[PDB]
């Protein structure tokens, strides 16, 4: 079991970001997005569910950003739209350990950079 | 088109009985094709173990055909798996399979005689001799059952950190490392703890790595 | 019953290069798959030459009787797995598969920086003593390791654990740990770590004496 994130970068006010994570099986676990700040603590930006379970994002990202994922290629994809200089930040992806939802996430990625 | 998804306990006593059930969604396995049961063990070397036909026929691997018996409820669209008289040998995991198209996530069942046990964590202090690169790292050592997770400085440091697959020792206990690489700049200036979490026992340690 | 021999074991591939997996049977085998693993085993090539779904045109299946392949003909990043030939048999029912060969994305050689971790104070109050020997970011696998305790060298008393390929830089790194009661640890001094790998043109030696 490890992670690995991908698809950051730098980028102007307005513009998208595709990132995605790979994992070293996944389908039954629900896989979310953080980001940090380089002087503030990890803040909850999106979270994919099982296949049906739909998905769920912070008020900071609604309408902005897409959470998807593939089964197929265990891996889960953060579409971001309409960036601004705010969500300038390290992003992360963990897998909720419990398949109630209840969030034990116990396993982290390495991480990406993200710059507006 | 098919799906398929196991389920059961993952951690049987030795002598003892394994079940797990397999779950199909799309397709009614009265319909055709053979359902298998198909597990892996740690060296990736898989071994097909038996079969119930659409029909409901058996067909069982001969080296297990003395402690396997696979059934089916077609109410519920699905298929069982029951090996009697389990060893360490059993050790793997399983899959479902329908006629080997389609196959299920995969469980991973351990079987083994050791309680749940958390670990020891022992820092793996850098040397005296360093240059350039320093390397330090946390020991977890004896602890059970499987698995654990290890952070480094509360997930600030991902790069350069390795955290080695669990060995099993000789008593049954797991045990592994984690390492990182760090400047030697950072030695004197820059703090380093282990994370250490294992849920089984609801253990949290961290020690901190000094020169 | 019927044994299937895949090989090689392990494939390391640049991309573009054309790559071919062979797949041999004690008997005569009337129809050969293939299966591909990275996470659940996927059916890649069934009926001996039909391809599953979404599987690229450059693979490519053959054979017959006791002989079947898998060929590449330009192997990209994306194939780098594990493939096991598979077969079915009737007349005595078995379902065998292969042993599987590793396709692995190659990289440069690099060397590994070797390191030696004396036992912790903290262990030793437990009466056990743990030297780890810690090889890090090396290019191929194929490397070896071997404990050397008062210039004597040890057998049965080290486990090793490698991490899978990285996903970044594909490199391994290696942990080797030398297990024994303070009783017989305090009983030495020089306890060495001797590495051997394809990128040293002589043998790394990380050595430490007890008390220091
Ligand atoms: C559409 C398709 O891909 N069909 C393949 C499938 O055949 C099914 C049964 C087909 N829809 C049908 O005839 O109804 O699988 C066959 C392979 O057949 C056998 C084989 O002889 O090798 C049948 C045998 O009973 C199977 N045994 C078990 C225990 O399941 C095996 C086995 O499933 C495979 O070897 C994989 O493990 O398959 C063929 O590939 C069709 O093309």
């Amino acid at each position: 079991v490890q992670l690995x994130x991908s698809g950051g970068g730098x980028v102007q006010x307005g513009x998208s970001l595709x990132l995605s994570c790979x994992a070293x099986x996944x389908x039954x676990x629900x896989x979310x997005w953080x980001r940090q700040x380089p002087g503030x603590x990890r803040e909850x930006v999106x979270x994919x569910x099982x296949x049906x379970x739909x998905x769920x994002x912070x008020d900071s990202x609604x309408g902005r950003f897409t959470x998807s994922x593939d089964x197929x290629x265990x891996x889960x994809x953060l579409q971001x739209x309409x960036l601004x200089x705010x969500d300038x930040a390290x992003y992360y992806c963990x897998x909720x350990x419990x398949x109630x939802x209840x969030x034990x996430x116990x396993x982290w990625g390495x991480g990406t950079x993200v710059t507006v | 088109e098919v799906q398929l998804q196991e389920s059961g306990p993952g951690l049987v006593k030795p002598s003892q009985s394994l079940s797990l059930t397999c779950s199909v969604i799309g397709y009614s396995i009265t319909s055709g094709y053979y359902w298998n049961w198909i597990r892996q063990f740690p060296g990736n070397k898989l071994e097909w173990m038996g079969s119930i036909n659409y029909d409901g026929s058996n067909i069982y691997n001969p080296s297990l055909k003395d402690r396997i018996s696979i059934t089916r409820d077609t109410s519920k669209n699905q298929f069982f798996l029951k090996l009697n008289s389990v060893t360490t040998e059993d050790t793997a995991t399983y899959y479902c399979a329908r006629g080997g198209d389609y196959w299920g996530q995969g469980t991973s069942v351990t079987v083994s005689s050791a309680s749940t046990k958390g670990p020891s964590v022992f820092p793996l202090a850098p040397s005296s001799k360093s240059t350039g690169t320093a390397a330090l790292g946390c020991l977890v050592k004896d602890y059970f059952p499987e698995p654990v997770t290890v952070s480094w400085n509360s997930g600030a440091l991902t790069s350069g950190v390795h955290t080695f697959p669990a060995v099993l020792q000789s008593s049954g206990l797991y045990s592994l490392s984690s390492v990182v690489t760090v400047p030697s700049s950072s030695l004197g200036t820059q703090t380093y703890i282990c994370n250490v979490n294992h849920k089984p026992s609801n253990t949290k340690v961290d020690k901190r790595v000094e020169p | 019953d019927i044994v299937l021999t895949q090989t090689p074991a392990i494939m390391s591939a640049s991309p573009g290069e054309k790559v071919t997996l062979t797949c041999s049977a004690s008997s005569s085998v009337s129809y050969m798959h293939w299966f591909q693993q990275k996470t659940s085993p996927k059916r890649w090539i069934y009926d001996t030459s039909k391809l599953a779904s979404g599987v690229p045109a450059r693979f490519s299946g053959s054979g017959s009787g006791t002989s079947y392949s898998l060929t590449i003909s330009s192997m990209e990043a994306e194939d780098a797995a594990a493939y096991y030939c598979q077969q079915w048999s009737s007349d005595p029912p078995m379902l065998t598969f292969g042993a599987g060969t590793k396709l692995e994305l190659k990289r440069t050689v690099a060397a590994p920086s070797v390191f030696i971790f004396p036992p912790s104070d903290e262990q030793l109050k437990s009466g056990t003593a743990s030297v780890v020997c810690l090889l890090n970011n090396f290019y191929p696998r194929e490397a070896k390791v071997q404990w050397k305790v008062d210039n004597a060298l040890q057998s049965g008393n080290s486990q090793e654990s490698v991490t899978e390929q990285d996903s970044k830089d594909s490199t391994y790194s290696l942990s080797s740990t030398l297990t024994l009661s303070k009783a017989d640890y305090e009983k030495h001094k020089v306890y060495a770590c001797e590495v051997t790998h394809q990128g040293l043109s002589s043998p790394v030696t990380k050595s430490f004496n007890r008390g220091e």
